[PDB]
């Protein structure tokens, strides 16, 4: 769990808070024309 | 079945032999459907309204 500290200088005053960091990649959606095939037919996705 | 065919079957009856519905098990669902078509992609490029 990688952390980074966030420090803000409010004029003379300072407030600091440590927040967790992580990265997300994305999503994949797979679309198939049919769910039941037969030997010989073509699968399109 | 030999007893059944000896008792309830007659060669001169002139009445058709009784037929019984099979009423089986293990019934299999359909698995053959027409193949898919229209496998093409297009880009809309007309001036939007």
């Amino acid at each position: 769990n990688k952390f980074v500290t966030v420090q803000a200088t409010f004029g003379t005053q300072v407030v600091e808070k440590v927040v967790l960091v992580s990265l997300q990649s994305g999503y994949l959606f797979i679309q198939t024309d049919k769910t039941i095939y037969t030997p010989g037919s073509t699968v399109l996705y | 079945r030999r007893q059944h065919a000896r008792a309830s079957h007659l060669g001169l009856a002139r009445s058709n032999l009784d037929e019984d519905i099979i009423a089986e098990e293990n019934i299999v669902s359909r698995s053959e459907f027409p193949e898919s078509w229209l496998w093409n992609v297009e880009d809309l490029k007309e001036p939007p309204k």
